[PDB]
């Protein structure tokens, strides 16, 4: 019988997968913390067998027909081994397409942006011009490298994306997908059950309704950064017109918490960094991370695991090997769970620790799953569950419980407010930004968009939807999408959206399982068992079950929600309302200095 | 890589039963003829352990004490209580049985 047939191969499956993905998996480690060629090219041949053997695994798992199932556990093993991906093509097209993405990874990371008359003091991105857009405040010197990284991106991007486009479609519809975003649109695909069923084609709407009432707090949102922005710069922006593209904080404004300087509501109010509180108390990385297992098994999730503590590196060695500064939290398989971090001693990196020590232990809660369904419900839920954490590691409660903050602290309103905003600056900010990216993506594999109506459809929806006017004109030579590190590599995009509703979900739903009665902005978690068992009740799943049924046992809903997310920033959205009646809350799409 | 274990049998086994065979096990309907493949799987998994393993999974030693009454007499007999000798007093004694 073919169902037994099935589980007869993943059992054969499983053990050899698992012990060929830690040996990829710990290659990778042994690079990451260990850069040299020796470790680059053990990486190589490790991923390479592991990639081989999963292909031809898939091969095989190809052959069997899913309308014979019964087990669900089983089909959603067996339609997670079936997604071949890039190897449906032949070799022709499939090496055309992996050197169109090694040559854009590589021209991306050695692009140099710089100056007229001035050639010998030369750019790299990382070092330089995110400091550029993060500190300068010339508008010259903003407008200069932005028009520069986008000449020298997209002039040299274009034709490769007018290639990428074409070979991803082929890609996608050689595993009987519509196009490239149906294909990313797939993993948001729920099949079990009646009433937890989620389309592909739903998504998008489902995204547009939930982008209908975000509308309004972004609209006040803009129109306030865009009036302080009006007293930084004082004829160069109009009060009806959109904001200019090169002062939003960052490359390609995706993230505006490098306004928050500028956009203060009270400056003589100090934040609520505890990092010198850290220094007189003599912390160090081992208590930041202890501190974090203590909130862990506070709220009810379990211990980290010796070796957690006896493989991760959790400082700068020193030791003369290179390691990448980026934190990733790193599940190796049977068991092994590790956290890379160059941990100093800050606010900022307390709170990364607690977001990756919540990836290690929604990783360590779906290790009793099989293989196959060790992963997150879909993209979203893996950082969620992390930002709740970072969430809730930065509330005043919690640092005034831990002793990092006086027991005699008078939270005022103007601290709140301002942290509300720098809050909103990061994460609400980027919420149309996200949108119109994807969308813009998925009309492009989609067809939707013609291929020489490209980049005046872009400034339209840039005139439209995230509302920021571009400096200068661009013909369709240009490629400013490509600027952007995730589409010049290939990644989703529409997890940050998930992630940012997701979290907010679950922080409703983990504050009414806690009994806080207070605002949510202010809500800890710590000290709750029954709001660590409705966590755990999700974390244990995987993606065993549809996402759907994951989420309504979290938070009671079988959909993104943003009613959190409104609630959240409700006292800011009231403030954001009482600072605009005299101002203009809304955009022009006509280009307006 | 030393260290097996069957992970695919026809049937249950039996207590105190050990099967070192190492036939292929066929899952499907075509013969396998000692080839694997699809359907076709070696019954041996290799224990590959390693030390940076989680606790579930790093290697245990377990010794398996069975204990059994036959018609023989019972020839293994462990350490039996003595306590000090004491001599010229009345003490109850008791050597070998003898009371
Ligand atoms: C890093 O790699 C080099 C390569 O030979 C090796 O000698 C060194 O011991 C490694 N460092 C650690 C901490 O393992
Ligand atoms: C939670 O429990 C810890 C355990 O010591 C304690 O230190 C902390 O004060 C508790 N938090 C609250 C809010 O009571």
């Amino acid at each position: 019988l073919t169902e037994e047939n099935a589980k007869t191969f993943l059992n054969n499956f499983n053990q050899e997968a698992e012990d060929l993905s830690y040996q990829s998996s710990l290659a990778s480690w042994n690079y990451n913390t260990n850069i040299t060629e020796e470790n680059a090219q053990k990486m190589s041949e490790a991923a390479a067998k592991w990639s081989a053997f999963y292909e031809e695994q898939s091969k095989t798992a190809q052959s069997f027909s899913l309308q014979e199932i019964q087990t669900p556990i089983i089909k959603r093993q067996l339609q997670a081994l079936q997604q071949s991906g890039s190897s449906a093509l032949s070799a022709d097209k499939n090496k055309q397409l992996n050197t169109i993405l090694n040559t854009m990874s590589t021209i991306y990371s050695t692009g140099k942006v710089c100056n007229p008359k001035n050639p010998q003091e030369c750019l790299l991105l990382e070092p330089g011009l995110d400091e550029i857009m993060a500190t300068s405040t010339d508008y010259n010197s903003r407008l200069w490298a932005w028009e520069g990284w986008r000449a020298e991106v997209g002039k040299q991007l274009r034709p490769l994306y007018e290639e990428y486009v074409v070979l991803k479609n082929e890609m996608a519809r050689a595993n009987n997908y519509n196009d490239y975003g149906d294909y990313w649109r797939g993993d948001y695909e729920a099949e079990g059950a009646d009433g937890y069923n989620y389309n592909r084609n739903q998504l998008i709407e489902d995204v547009e309704r939930t982008f209908a009432e975000i509308k309004p707090l972004y609209e006040h949102l803009h129109a306030y950064v865009r009036r302080k922005l009006m007293d930084t710069y004082p004829s160069y922006i109009s009060p009806t017109g959109c904001l200019p593209a090169h002062l939003l904080g960052d490359m390609w404004g995706r993230f505006w918490t490098n306004l928050y300087p500028l956009t203060v509501p009270f400056a003589q109010k100090p934040n609520i960094d505890v990092t010198d509180a850290m220094m007189n108390q003599g912390w160090d990385a081992e208590r930041i991370f202890q501190e974090a297992e203590k909130f862990f098994v506070s709220v009810g999730l379990p211990h980290m695991t010796q070796g957690f503590w006896a493989n991760s590196m959790l400082t700068e060695p020193a030791d003369g090997r290179k390691v990448v500064c980026h934190p990733t939290a790193w599940d190796l398989g049977h068991g092994d769970f590790r956290i890379k971090m160059c941990t100093k001693v800050t606010m900022d990196n307390f709170l990364t620790a607690h977001h990756e020590m919540g990836h290690i232990q929604y990783d360590m809660a779906y290790a009793r799953q099989p293989f196959l369904l060790r992963n997150g419900a879909n993209e979203g839920f893996h950082e969620a569950v992390g930002e709740i954490m970072s969430l809730s590691a930065a509330t005043p409660k919690h640092l005034k419980s831990i002793g990092l903050l006086p027991s005699d602290f008078q939270e005022d309103s103007e601290t709140e407010i301002n942290f509300l905003l720098k809050q909103a600056l990061t994460i609400v900010g980027t919420l149309p930004f996200t949108y119109m990216l994807e969308k813009w993506r998925w009309m492009v594999f989609r067809g939707e968009i013609p291929k020489e109506q490209w980049m005046k459809k872009w400034w339209e929806m840039k005139r439209e939807i995230v509302g920021v006017v571009e400096p200068l004109p661009h013909d369709e030579t240009y490629c400013d999408p490509a600027s952007l590190f995730h589409v010049s590599n290939d990644y989703s995009f529409i997890r940050y959206y998930t992630r940012t509703i997701y979290q907010f979900q679950f922080q409703e739903a983990l504050c009414q399982a806690a009994k806080y009665n207070g605002s949510l902005h202010k809500c800890d978690i710590s000290n709750s068992t029954e709001a660590g068992q409705k966590l755990l009740k999700m974390l244990s799943l995987g993606n065993s079950e549809p996402w759907t049924k994951a989420l309504e046992n979290v938070v009671g809903a079988r959909n993104m929600d943003v009613k959190p997310l409104l609630n959240y920033f409700q006292p800011l959205f009231d403030w954001l309302k009482e600072q605009n009646r005299n101002s203009f809350v809304g955009w022009n799409t006509e280009w307006s200095p | 890589y030393n260290y097996l274990y069957r992970l695919f049998r026809k049937s249950n086994l039996k207590p105190f039963e050990r099967d070192i065979s190492t036939e292929i096990y066929q899952a499907g309907n075509k013969p396998c003829n000692g080839v694997a493949g699809f359907n076709c799987y070696f019954p041996l998994r290799s224990y590959s352990f390693r030390p940076t393993y989680g606790v579930g999974h790093q290697p245990y030693r377990v010794v398996v004490l069975s204990f059994e009454l036959l018609h023989a007499p019972a020839t293994v007999c462990g350490p039996k209580k003595s306590t000090n000798l004491v001599k010229n007093k009345c003490v109850n004694f008791n050597f070998n049985g003898l009371k």
